[PDB]
RNA sequence: GAUAGUGGCCUACCAUGGUUUCAACGGGUAACGGGGAAUAAGGGUUCGAUUCCGGAGAGGGAGCCUGAGAAACGGCUACCAC
RNA sequence: GACUUUUACUUUGAAAAAAUUAGAGUGUUCAAAGCAGGCGUAUUGCUCGAAUAUAUUAGCAUGGAAUAAUAGAAUAGGACGU
């Protein structure tokens, strides 16, 4: 079905940026 | 000779053998993969705060029949729904719903023999107030 | 194949002492073995012994008295410095009172107390007590 | 061939008078590199021109005097030597093999083949990767 | 013991303790050296020559009676072959097994034994290529083996 | 750093200043001048910490702004002026003279000097060279540049300099069997006689020295300074005479200087 | 050529090299590096943002004036986001 | 000047910032600390201190020649010659 995931420094920082922006 | 090399120019094989065999431990594999930073509900912290969504009458059947008093919480830092035990209050009279709760860890290993659960967390504070001093009647709880 | 010879020699010596015998036949021989047994013979863990020539590499017949408890080799010959001796004599000997960790220094092969007195060091072969 | 380039190959400031005709068609400069390293014969009597020579160039030798073993000679006027050694891990109380390559300039007063043991000496930065220069050769 | 097999077989010649010449042997050193040269020009290998010298002529060991071995003497006379004897017999046996495999395509056992023999050839050829008794251009190949034996 | 520094934190001080680590937060960073930063001694430390004349920092400033303190004949007005080895400090109103000589423990010590000895000053020649219009000159350990030396003066030669005119009075060439003080490194502050000179071309040279009590030690050539002859130093030596003692000898001497 | 100065640092013209199971290259880091910290009979295990040294940055990128020294944010200029 | 198998391994010395560590001294009232202080005629002042130790690998210098590598006249294209 679906393959796995391997996240970057980039993917961490962009998802954290999106969540921080939505929180603020 | 004990199934491992003993040559004096063989430090490389020994340390590669150790780095391959330390992945069979438990604490090493949790620790160097960032397990707690990804999936554990506290995110690798000693406490957490959250908002009570429900009070739960969980049941422990066998071999001890008891009515476990628990609380389903949604944590503030994560958006994570976690059930947790609350001790010493038969009435839960210090707890209502939609209150803020400081939770810690709790090491009860529930059994598989009678589907009795050990939830992972105990309630330390409700609405800022020490739950112990509530139950020991040393403070009063502001009720919102 | 046969990689160390002093190891096989002390293996045979120790087995024959465990059985309580009086003599051993070591095949082959080495200069290192002869010097080692001279170190043994100086304190007298063994009596006299004897070389045998066959033009190839000699055999040795050893008379062993009763005094050997255990001898052995340290098979990777570790480099040791001066204070490092105090590690190995804390590991291998049965007491601080006796026993001889033996070293191979540039001034010959001898027990550790002589290398304390001569103030040298080197590598390590084995232990006798 | 000496004059292989788009520019004239000469030593700098070394002048041959057209009026006074000498026996040799070029007066030629050389020097010793010190530390008791003997200059070779083909440096003195040869006809090559090398900026980066330690004997006929503007390059001194000072710092680290090292040895090594040639691996490649596939590239123009410089080679790659490979010096290897033993690194000590203290936990297992023992050693392991480890090597490094070094690109090093070689003067054309030397003929050097793969496998030879070469003594080199440190000079100033010659290229992106080179900081050494061949000062003595021992044949395998 | 016994690479490419499992046996622990010990069966060899002893060598007597006496270095020097036998007491009862009463021939000349040049006589037996000329005998060696005669049998070499006959076309024999040094193993065969030593066998015939101790069977018929009572010459016990070549390095006992003379100061040189048989191979030193054939090297001193310009009679050494292009390859040493053991590598030659290994290539000969490999050519035999190769021809047998070219006839019968199903003998997996001959295939396995051929692989073992070629392994032994490569190890011994690395030894001879190291000590410069064989040129570094030399390499065991199939049609090269058919040229070298046939 | 985006430019040259101006501070020196109190833990980063040279340990041979003996500054306490809880007085304040900094140490006086010595200025540019005749000595190296690491091995200098600024005037504030010599007035306050060793001679006890000034209690504060600004008392140092008050004394130095009255022109009492002369460093090698000239009046200095700097709080952190790098007074270093072999230098002469003169207090006119106190009528005292000091030569900065290392103690055996490796720090500068107080050392009283007569007026005749205060007139001159030694210095290790660190480079000799031929400057413009072909005039030879020497450069000493403190940065003094003297034109027209004796041609026999080579590198490492100790030169006597009379502080009035600043000329070369006489000199000592670096020969084996001379009296030698030691300038840097572990063996600092000892007085001995050099056995010979070990020579490593392309690297560092070494010197074997043998003291008054026949102990032998080895330093590099940089740390060497020549004073005089056997029993004939050109300057007056401090007490202890650069003789390195074991701790048991020192302990026995201390309890032997205790007899009520 | 440029630089304070070697140097593919860059440019023109030539070659076809260079690194790699003694682990290159890619990936991850809740990785600033070290002096050090905690804990042990020994050997080790785990931390070091944090008082000292060195590095880097002043919302993100870039460029620069002045000056011995800055690609400076309690200096300037432009874009991007507020 | 000409010579001039070498390395691995050990011995010693120098090198290894202070702070921290171990440890010497010292009645901070004791201590954790600090590097102070101690004596007299205290009336015109004497006075010891602020040690020592820690290759932990890389580099440097030196002694050793056991151990473990490698080479050294085999088509002689070998060696010492007043």
């Amino acid at each position: 079905g679906k393959p796995d995931k391997q996240v970057s420094k980039l993917q961490r920082k962009n998802k954290a940026k999106q969540l921080r922006a939505q929180r603020i | 000779g004990k199934g491992k090399p003993r040559g004096l120019n063989s430090a490389r094989k020994l340390r590669v053998h150790r780095r391959n065999n330390r992945w069979a431990e438990n604490n090493y594999k949790k620790r160097l993969l960032g397990t707690a930073f990804k999936s554990s509900p506290f995110g690798g912290s000693s406490h957490a705060k959250g908002i009570v969504l429900e009070k739960l009458g969980i049941e422990s059947k066998q071999p001890n029949s008891a009515i476990r008093k628990c609380v389903r919480v949604q944590l503030i830092k994560n958006g994570k729904k976690v059930t947790a035990f609350v001790p010493n209050d038969g009435c839960l009279n210090f707890v209502d719903e939609n209150d803020e709760v400081l939770l810690a860890g709790f090491g009860r290993k529930g059994k598989a023999k009678g589907d009795i659960p050990g939830v992972r967390f105990k309630v330390v504070k409700v609405s800022g107030v020490s739950l112990l001093a509530l139950w020991k009647e040393k403070k009063e709880k502001p009720r919102s | 194949t046969r990689s160390s010879v002093l190891a096989d020699a002390l293996n045979a010596i120790n087995n024959a002492e465990k059985t309580g015998k009086r003599q051993v036949l070591i095949r082959p021989s080495s200069k290192v073995i002869i010097k080692f047994l001279q170190v043994m013979q100086k304190h007298g863990y063994i009596g006299e012994f004897e070389y045998i020539d066959d033009h190839r590499s000699g055999k040795i017949v050893v008379q062993l008295n009763g005094r050997l408890n255990k001898c052995g080799v340290i098979s990777p010959r570790f480099n040791v410095k001066i204070g490092d001796i105090e590690k190995w004599t804390a590991n291998l000997l049965p007491a601080r009172q006796f026993g001889y960790v033996i070293l191979t220094t540039s001034a010959g092969i001898m027990d550790h107390e002589e290398a304390r007195r001569k103030h040298v060091s080197g590598k390590i072969l084995g232990f006798v007590y | 061939t000496v004059q292989s380039e788009r520019a004239f190959q000469k030593q700098p400031h070394i002048f041959n008078n057209p009026k006074v005709k000498t026996s040799k068609r070029t007066k030629r400069w050389y020097k010793n590199a010190g530390l008791g390293f003997k200059t070779p014969k083909t440096a003195i009597e040869g006809s090559y021109i090398d900026k980066k020579c330690p004997f006929t160039g503007l390059v001194s030798i000072r710092g680290k005097i090292l040895t090594g073993t040639v691996v490649s000679t596939k590239m123009h006027r410089t080679i790659v030597i490979r010096r290897a050694y033993l690194h000590y891990i203290p936990k297992y109380n023992r050693y392991e093999k480890r090597h490094k390559n070094v690109p090093v300039h070689v003067s054309p007063a030397f003929r050097v083949q793969v496998g030879d043991i070469v003594t080199v000496g440190q000079c100033r930065p010659i290229s992106k990767t080179v900081r050494f220069n061949v000062v003595k050769v021992s044949a395998a | 013991g016994r690479m490419h097999s499992a046996g622990k077989g010990i069966s060899s010649s002893a060598i007597p303790y006496s270095r020097n010449a036998p007491a009862w042997f009463k021939l000349s050193s040049e006589s037996v050296i000329e005998q060696i040269v005669k049998y070499a020009r006959k076309g024999l290998t040094p193993s065969q020559i030593g066998v015939l010298l101790r069977d018929a002529h009572g010459v016990t060991q070549a390095r006992v009676i003379t100061g040189n071995k048989i191979m030193r003497i054939l090297k001193s006379n310009g009679l050494a072959p292009e390859i040493p004897e053991d590598l030659y017999y290994l290539i000969k046996k490999a050519v035999s097994v190769r021809k047998h495999l070219e006839r019968n395509r199903k003998d997996k056992d001959a295939k396995f034994r051929l692989i073992l023999i070629e392994s032994r050839i490569h190890r011994l050829a690395r030894y001879y290529r190291t000590v410069a008794v064989l040129p570094p251009n030399w390499k065991y190949e199939s049609a090269t083996a058919s040229a070298l034996v046939n | 750093a985006r430019g040259p520094k101006k501070h020196l934190k109190r833990l980063a001080a040279p340990h041979h200043w003996l500054l306490d680590k809880l007085s304040g937060c900094y140490a006086p960073r010595p200025s540019a001048g005749p000595h190296k930063l690491r091995e200098s001694l600024p005037l504030i430390v010599f007035l306050r910490n060793r001679l006890k004349y000034a209690l504060n920092g600004r008392e140092v400033k008050a004394i130095l702004m009255q022109r009492h303190v002369k460093v090698d004949g000239k009046v200095r007005t700097d709080t952190t002026y790098p007074a270093g080895f072999m230098d002469v400090i003169t207090l006119d109103a106190t009528n005292e003279n000091f030569r900065l000589v290392y103690d055996v423990k490796g720090r500068f010590a107080v050392h009283r000097i007569t007026d005749e000895e205060a007139s001159y000053k030694l210095g290790k020649v660190k480079k000799v060279q031929l400057g413009k219009k072909g005039v030879p000159y020497v450069v000493t350990h403190d940065g003094r540049t003297i034109r027209y030396p004796d041609p026999n003066i080579k590198v490492n030669d100790t030169v006597k300099i009379d502080l009035a005119s600043g000329k070369i009075t006489d000199f000592i060439k670096f020969d084996a069997g001379k009296l030698v003080y030691v300038t840097g490194g572990r063996n600092l502050g000892r007085i001995g006689t050099i056995v010979h000179k070990e020579r490593h071309d392309g690297g560092f040279d070494l010197v074997h020295i043998k003291d008054s009590l026949d102990n032998t030690f080895v330093t590099r050539l940089n740390n060497v300074f020549v004073i005089g002859e056997q029993g004939k130093p050109y300057i007056s030596l401090p007490k202890g005479k650069g003789i390195k003692l074991s701790i048991a000898e020192e302990r026995d001497r201390r309890r032997a200087q205790q007899g009520l």
